């Protein structure tokens, strides 16, 4: 909000903005070290090796 | 029968390096505001009556 005498308050003090995660529910570790992955399910009626 | 095509082991040359040193500078702050008159006098009447002129 901005008052007409030049006074103002922005979204800098009342909140802090950070490029964070979208959902913090699930997270993965590989041999203790933090990582991430995507498991793929094969399509119905498709060969595996190719 | 070939025996060629070795990849060039590039040194990654021509890198644009500039070192930096300590330096003192003054800091500034931009602020919003309005200009105002140094002396503004609005004329109010001290009697009652009709303005003739």
């Amino acid at each position: 909000k901005v008052n007409p005498d030049g006074s103002q308050v922005r979204l800098k003090d009342v909140a802090d903005v950070g490029l964070g995660g979208q959902d913090y529910s699930i997270n993965a570790q590989f041999n203790g070290s933090p990582a991430s992955g995507i498991a793929i399910k094969l399509a119905t009626g498709a060969n595996a090796l190719d | 029968c070939g025996k060629s095509e070795a990849p060039p082991p590039a040194q990654t040359p021509e890198v644009g390096i500039v070192t930096l040193e300590a330096q003192t500078v003054t800091l500034n702050t931009e602020l919003p505001g309005r200009t105002n008159a140094f002396r503004i006098a609005e004329v109010r009447p001290q009697v009652n009556g009709i303005i003739l002129k």
